[PDB]
């Protein structure tokens, strides 16, 4: 089975350039009777891998033309211009015996001969010029000065990828809109039209008089132009201008011909200071901020002399008015003569020395003639020591970095190390760290594994060893060592408890096996069809020398990457079992590519064998592309299809969402840069395009220089309300942001020209933030949307090392008295204003959390102490809690841990844990937490899950025997889609999809209550009580930024008593609260966030008005959070509980007391670092999730997912996975 | 990016230090079919408007004597008569 | 006056010490090598006495730069030591380095190239040994020390009365 | 299964079948080939 290709020339000049070239790409063999194989390998491996997509002779046909400018007296040769490509496809019959070449090809009846199947995949053509027309000549001159490159982008075949959607006749205009133009074939063949093609890359020329350089470029001739001002010499260019005015331009260093004196659109100045040779020493920049300047001093105001000695140059105090100083020491690596050893050679054996060349003219051993008088028995005993005594360091570099500019009263310096061998690798890295225990340089560079206080200490990270072929074939765990000096390699290698990894490569560069700390191992197989991938639980069983799960249920389970013969992959195949001793199945997964290699399309292994069975099931997924790859149209069985038509810039001009939804751009015009100044759209039922968003950008005036706002957006108006941009720093950052939302009955309709218009589609509370950074732009200060200020400081290594909060009107509260990190940066110690103290430990082998330990110095007393037990992978297989059970457990102290079991594929198949007895059926119903007083108790339980072959939970089965709880929860899902759904809403699998509108929202929350999205798939409103017509419903509503977020949630109950409407707004750095019963306000609180949600957040409850009477104000709650950031552990401001809770894996609440129902009630982050909602559903960014069900509300995006389930929670692994906002990045 | 040249100037930018330290390399040559060890070494060479000579100090084993010491040559380009015959 | 940039060779005519740039006009003779050598390929004597000690890059900055006086000349940026280990027999080189020099005279240096070659010693190596392979090899009797056939190594041909004899 | 012989000639239809799995027979040289084994009836019967 090997893979073969080829490729052929088929025609070439009289100058030998290539005008008809073909790529072969053969065919697999059929199934040989002897497969040849290790056989190392799962059952059921090699059938699985053949593909008819593997059996396909592709073809694929180049032809060109040049020109060739050739007289007496010119001569260029070679210059493109023109070339078209063609593929065709045959079976694997059609590949002629001893396979393809020239002569075959040549032959009239071949292969590629015409009148056969040429599907064009596209063409291009090179415009020249002269510098004088805009006209392109018929041929170059002799400068080639190139006008334009010319694309072939559509078809006219492509244009079927819109599906209709678009009037024939609105679609030809929108792509001359969008600058593309019908042309003909460069390569005509008899029966065939004009095509859609881009132009771009347009240059305008100087003249001979000049350098024939460049004066004026862009992208298409539907932007504007830059300008380059060249030098007197037209050696560099100096200035830059656009076409909104912005220009920038620079001084050189002309020793070099680098600049070095930059000044940007905005009054901000760039300095760098070169050395000899022409490396960067210094960095300084200066300016303004807020109509003031600021900044580092100017070079002629600050004196600065860098360094030259690496120690010398550590040893440094504050006021050093300089970013980024370097002081480079590539010769370090020599060995250097020494006063003593020079002093006594000084006489007279220097000089043979020195005639020999062993010692140089500043003082250094030569290395190779030093070998050459030892070998010749010449070397002088006394130079010996020079070698032993002071042993080398690699080439190195140190640079010194700020944190604050040079008036500030604090400037640490940040001392960062890199060493490299001679080939320019790094071999390591350091920085450093405040005072602590660190791991010990010896004076021969011995690294001592025994670890004592010290002052100096230095993050040892990515030390790295290689193979002289640039594989690094040793990563070392990160560590810190009490020097900076480079530690010795030889020395390392033996401590062992200096962990680290080993790369095997083969011959071709691959990694094949790579082993880890611990032992465990990943191994990869390559085949010229497929590569087998293996983790560290499939070769458990070999590491050998049962605390895990037994490691039968990994054996032979690898995944396995099948290709075709073009590279591309087409199956994926996994193998599982969920049990130890089972047969494991076969899930594939199949891709199918277009001519272009696109994927074209993507079937999941259930609706696989279902879609064999009936035809008329579609593929998940389904793409269209232009001829460059640009998706046009998508389409998903878990997200409907949508339609997307970008400019010759790139940029989308029109959208058509899956609801059906057509949303335009506008952007500017060719006399300006091209920003994009508006959103609108309109659903099917209306007539016109209502403007969304609206941007208001920045000139070049003063006023926007002395704020930083050159260029900037700075009035974005958008579907919640209008963001202002009042002022940015001198290192790019926002310092002043202010914005007020829509009146609630206001729709986003940013129509007409005059702001004193939307300004009455707003509401007058207006909130603004302010912000204060170094020089480096950490944050310093920040002052919220209501006046209450968070105080940041940084450490000598620019991590977090304190911090504080004034509130509005009061003193300042310590949130954070002290931190420490680990080697690797991670959180190791932390000391709250509570003093509540909170460690962490990682497996350094790992570098990964093994436990979380709270406890209140005061009494030492242990709040929470859990340990996490782990697979070879990382899989979370045991979490246990050694703290003692709290006060809020009816003599009940101990608390047995929660044990986890993973299919093969590493979904859940089980979890335990505790629950509060009395808990009841999960459901979106929430309990009310138990206090102390009602003695209540906790139980045990275990769930089951069940996943089909989709990845979808169909069943959850709960079971608690102390109180016989026992509770199935039946998911039913589609058997077309994975649109799925509790029981409770259908059984029906058929009336599913119904349940959900064309973009995969759902459409019923729970039975009773709909679902409101609106034209972004952002969840507009929620039903919670639907009444008659006399009656309001109760309902939830929201309104989202610009990018998404979350800003505005109301609660609208209409009981006609209890008619409570809770407004909350979500600030930065703040959520605002209020809250009115069915005429007037009966609390008012702000609640200030400090630190992320699902890192420890501590808030502060601020009232102005309402607040409890058994609350004291500014109440001070610090959660400590969980291994993916839920919260489980809430304390007061002395450390005492308020609250306790756990959760289902899935985030169903499974335990849950409190010191108090009131203070229970302002408990809002609760899983994985996010808020509940009042309808049970949790809020993620962009999504909402039903931790009663275990699946997202809505599917993502096409496209933002890796997998194919777009309603797939994390994996099927919530114990150990978290996904911001709904939708894990790409990996790729 | 598609629609897009390589032969476009957008950027002053000022370079960044540090780093990895790289100085002079050499590159020693993997010779094929005449089997002879082979070095080139670079000169400091502004491009200057960028349009410079092209120099390297060339090893090649068994070249002969020169004005850059034995084994080393010139690399500079010349049109000569044929002495071989 | 009329170029921006000079790659200038040095023979010996100029400075190489780092405690200073050299000069880019300088005066002075250039330095003969010990390894001199003739070559009559093109029917004359071409003799070749010099070599290069370093090649420096120079800027004319008065025409590159503003603000700049009195038209001093062109100013070094880099420059490259050539040190060659020099005897009459042979003249090899042995050391590249670089260096720049700094306005104020100092002088940055980069760790240099080090080159070495093998030596020719028969004063220490000469070693005599016995051969029992070339029996009865006679100067005196028809054989000599001849390459048949293409073969790199001469073989031992003995030509007699009416045969050849031959030890490949 | 996809071709019935009383609307597309059965020579035809299974030219491109014993193609792909004979040595590359082209269709001309397999619709020979399988117009020589129903004249010959190469087996127990009449097996064409």
């Amino acid at each position: 089975d090997p893979q073969c290709s080829q490729n052929i020339t088929l025609s070439s000049d009289r100058f030998g350039q290539p005008l008809k070239q073909l790529s072969v790409q053969y065919p697999r063999r059929q199934q040989p009777a002897i497969n040849l194989y290790p056989d190392t390998l799962p059952d059921k491996l090699l059938a699985n891998s053949y593909d008819d997509q593997q059996r396909q002779l592709r073809l694929t046909y180049q032809q060109s033309s040049w020109h060739h400018l050739t007289n007496n007296t010119v001569r260029v040769l070679g210059l493109p211009d023109s070339t078209r490509s063609d593929i065709f496809t045959y079976g694997a019959e059609n590949v002629p015996a001893g396979g393809l070449n020239l002569e075959l090809l040549s032959d009239k009846n071949s292969l590629i001969a015409d009148d056969k199947p040429r599907e064009y995949l596209g063409q291009q053509k090179t415009a020249y010029t002269d510098g004088q027309n805009t006209t392109p000549l018929q041929t170059p001159t002799r400068q080639a000065l190139i006008a334009f490159t010319e694309t072939t982008v559509f078809n006219q075949s492509t244009l079927s990828a819109f599906n209709g959607s678009i009037p024939s006749d609105k679609l030809s205009t929108t792509l001359e809109q969008a600058g593309y133009q019908q042309t003909n074939y460069l390569f005509p063949r008899t029966g065939e039209d004009k095509v859609w093609v881009a132009h771009h890359g347009y240059t305008d020329y100087g003249t001979a008089a000049q350098f024939w350089r460049p004066q004026k470029q862009s992208n298409t001739q539907l932007t504007g132009k830059i300008t380059l001002i060249w030098d007197a010499n037209y050696c560099v260019v100096v200035q830059t201008r656009d076409a909104a005015g912005l220009t920038t331009s620079a001084k050189y260093d002309w020793r070099f011909l680098t600049p070095v004196q930059l000044t940007d659109i905005n009054d901000n100045q760039h300095l760098i200071t070169l050395d000899a040779l022409g490396r960067p020493i210094t960095l300084r920049f200066w300016g303004t901020e807020n109509g003031k300047m600021t900044g580092y001093s100017s070079p002629e105001k600050a004196s600065f002399s860098p360094p030259s000695d690496v120690n010398a140059a550590i040893e440094l105090k504050k006021p050093l008015p300089v970013a980024q100083c370097q002081v480079y020491a590539p010769e370090s690596w020599m060995p250097v003569l020494s006063q003593k050893t020079f002093n006594r050679l000084a006489e007279q054996d220097w000089q043979k020395l020195y005639n020999a060349r062993i010692i140089t003219e500043d003082g250094r051993i030569c290395t190779l003639a030093y070998r050459r008088w030892v070998q010749s028995q010449k070397a002088i005993p006394q130079l010996i020591s020079l070698l032993n005594n002071g042993p080398r360091l690699p080439p190195h570099s140190l640079t010194l970095t700020t944190d604050r500019y040079d008036h500030d009263p604090e400037q640490q310096i940040r001392q960062q190390v890199v060493f490299s061998d001679g080939f320019g690798r790094l071999l390591q890295a350091a920085a450093r760290h405040e005072a602590g225990m660190a791991r010990q340089r010896n004076e021969d560079g011995s690294l001592i594994i025994n670890v004592q206080h010290t002052e100096n200490r230095w993050a040892v990270t990515g030390r790295t060893e290689y193979d002289n072929k640039g594989q690094p074939i040793r990563t070392y765990q990160p560590y810190f060592l009490n020097d900076w000096r480079y530690v010795s390699n030889d020395s390392a290698r033996q401590e062992k408890e200096a962990y680290a990894d080993t790369h095997v490569y083969d011959p071709i560069g691959r990694e094949i096996k790579v082993i880890t700390a611990k032992g465990w191992f990943r191994r990869t197989l390559f085949t010229p069809w497929f590569t087998v991938n293996e983790d560290e639980n499939d070769t458990a069983a070999e590491v050998k020398k049962m605390k895990n799960i037994d490691p039968k249920l990994y054996q032979k389970t690898p995944t396995v990457s099948v290709y075709d013969n073009r590279g591309l992959i087409i199956r994926n195949i996994d193998f599982h079992r969920t049990t130890a001793n089972g047969d494991p199945d076969t899930r594939i997964t199949r891709h199918q590519y277009d001519i272009h290699g696109h994927l074209n399309q993507s079937i999941d292994p259930r609706l696989y064998e279902a879609k064999q069975t009936n035809n008329t099931i579609k593929p998940n997924f389904l793409w269209q592309y232009d001829l460059t790859g640009n998706p046009l149209c998508t389409e998903s069985i878990d997200a409907g299809r949508t339609v997307t038509l970008n400019d010759i810039e790139g940029r989308p001009l029109l959208t058509v969402t899956a609801t059906g939804v057509i949303q335009t751009r506008q952007y500017e015009t060719s006399s300006l840069p091209g920003r994009l100044l508006s959103v609108a759209e309109q659903t099917p039922e209306e007539k016109t395009s209502r403007i969304t968003e609206r941007l208001i950008w920045a000139g070049n005036t003063e006023a926007e220089k002395d704020h930083n706002l050159a260029g900037q957006c700075v009035r974005h108006y958008d579907t919640a309300g209008v963001t202002r941009l009042e002022s940015l720093s001198l290192t790019g950052t926002v310092l002043s942001q202010s914005s007020q939302l829509l009146i609630d009955t206001q729709e986003a309709n940013w129509t007409g020209d005059n702001e004193t218009v939307w300004q009455n589609m707003l509401a007058d509370d207006i909130y603004t933030t302010l912000s204060t950074f170094d020089a480096t732009g950490a944050l310093l200060t920040q002052t919220d949307a209501k006046g209450n200020i968070q105080r940041l400081a940084y450490d000598v290594a620019g991590q977090l090392n304190g911090s504080w909060l004034t509130l509005k009107g009061q003193t300042e509260q310590v949130i954070i008295k002290s931190l420490t990190y680990s080697a690797a940066g991670q959180k190791l110690r932390e000391e709250h204003g509570n003093d509540v103290i909170t460690e962490y430990s990682y497996e350094p082998e790992t570098q990964r959390l093994i436990g979380i330990k709270t406890r209140r110095p005061s009494d030492t007393k242990v709040l929470q102490d859990l340990r996490y037990e782990y697979d070879p992978v990382g899989n979370v297989i045991s979490i246990r809690n050694d703290a003692e059970a709290t006060r809020f457990w009816h003599n009940q102290k101990v608390m047995p841990e929660n044990t986890y079991t993973y299919d093969s594929l590493y979904q859940l198949i089980s979890a335990t844990g505790r629950e509060m007895a009395n808990i009841g059926q999960q459901s979106h119903q929430f309990p009310s937490p138990a206090l102390p007083s009602d003695n209540n108790t906790y139980t045990n339980y275990t769930r089951t899950y069940t996943y089909d072959r989709g990845g979808n939970l169909t069943k959850i089965q709960h079971s608690s025997p102390a109180t016989q709880n026992n509770y199935t929860t039946n998911i039913t899902v589609s058997n077309r889609s994975n649109r799925a759904v509790l029981s409770t809403l259908t059984e029906d699998p058929a009336q599913v999809d119904a349940l959900f509108d064309a973009g995969g929202h759902q459409n019923t929350l729970i039975s009773g209550q709909n679902l409101n999205w609106n034209t972004r798939g952002e969840l507009q409103q929620v039903t919670l009580v639907k009444r008659d017509k006399g009656a309001n419903d109760d309902r939830e509503w929201y309104r989202y930024s610009g990018d998404g977020r979350r800003m505005l949630k109301i609660n609208e109950q209409q009981a006609s008593n209890n008619a409570q409407t809770q407004r909350v707004t979500y600030l930065p750095n703040l959520e605002l609260r209020l809250t009115q019963n069915s005429t007037a306000t009966t609390e008012d609180l702000q609640v200030i966030t400090v630190g992320e949600a699902g890192r420890a957040q501590v808030r502060v409850l601020h009232w102005e008005s309402g607040k409890p009477e058994d609350i004291d104000n500014n109440q001070l709650r610090y959660s400590y959070d969980n291994l993916i950031g839920s919260s489980q552990l809430e304390l007061d401001s002395e450390g005492q509980i308020i609250s306790e809770e756990e959760y289902y894996p899935y985030g169903g609440t499974a335990l849950w007391a409190a010191r108090n129902q009131t203070e229970a009630s302002y408990k809002t982050i609760r899983y994985s670092g996010k808020e509940r909602d009042a309808t049970g559903l949790y809020y993620y960014g962009y999504r909402y999730y039903q931790p009663w069900i275990g699946r997202w509300l809505s599917s993502a995006p096409a496209g933002t997912i890796d997998g194919l389930n777009l309603y797939r929670m994390v994996r099927n692994n919530p114990v150990t996975l978290l996904d911001p906002d709904g939708l894990m990045p790409t990996i790729a | 990016m598609q629609n897009s040249q390589d032969f476009s100037i957008t950027e002053l930018s000022l370079p960044k230090g540090g780093g990895a330290i790289t100085g002079m390399g050499e590159a020693l040559t993997p010779t094929g079919p005449d089997g002879m060890a082979a070095l080139s070494l670079p000169l400091p060479i502004s491009a200057g408007r960028g349009y410079a000579p092209a120099f390297t100090l060339n090893y090649n084993s068994g070249a002969g004597n020169s004005p850059f010491g034995l084994g080393w040559d010139c690399n500079v380009m010349t049109i000569r008569r044929r002495t071989h015959f | 006056a009329d170029w921006l940039f000079y790659l200038v060779f040095d023979y010996g005519e100029r400075s190489n010490n780092l405690k200073t740039p050299p000069a880019f006009s300088t005066t002075g003779s250039w330095l003969c090598r010990q390894d001199r050598f003739s070559r009559y390929e093109y029917g004359f004597e071409i003799r070749t006495r010099r070599l290069c000690r370093q090649v420096l890059m120079y800027h004319h900055l008065q025409a590159l730069d503003s603000k700049i006086t009195e038209h001093n000349g062109p100013t070094l940026v880099s420059r490259l030591i050539l040190n060659y280990d020099e005897s009459a027999i042979a003249s090899t080189l042995v050391f590249v380095r670089r260096v720049g020099h700094e306005q104020d005279g100092n002088v940055v240096t980069l760790p240099p190239l080090e080159l070495a070659y093998q030596d020719f010693s028969p004063r220490h190596h000469a070693h005599w040994q016995p051969m029992d392979v070339l029996a009865n090899f006679n100067a005196i009797q028809r054989w000599q020390l001849v390459d048949l056939k293409g073969e790199g190594l001469p073989g031992l041909l003995y030509q007699d009365k009416g045969a050849w004899w031959y030890r490949s | 299964q996809g071709f019935d012989k009383d609307k597309a000639d059965l020579l035809h239809v299974m030219a491109p079948y014993i193609a792909a799995t004979l040595q590359l027979s082209s269709e001309n040289v397999a619709h020979s080939v399988l117009l020589w084994a129903d004249k010959l009836q190469p087996g127990d019967g009449a097996m064409t």
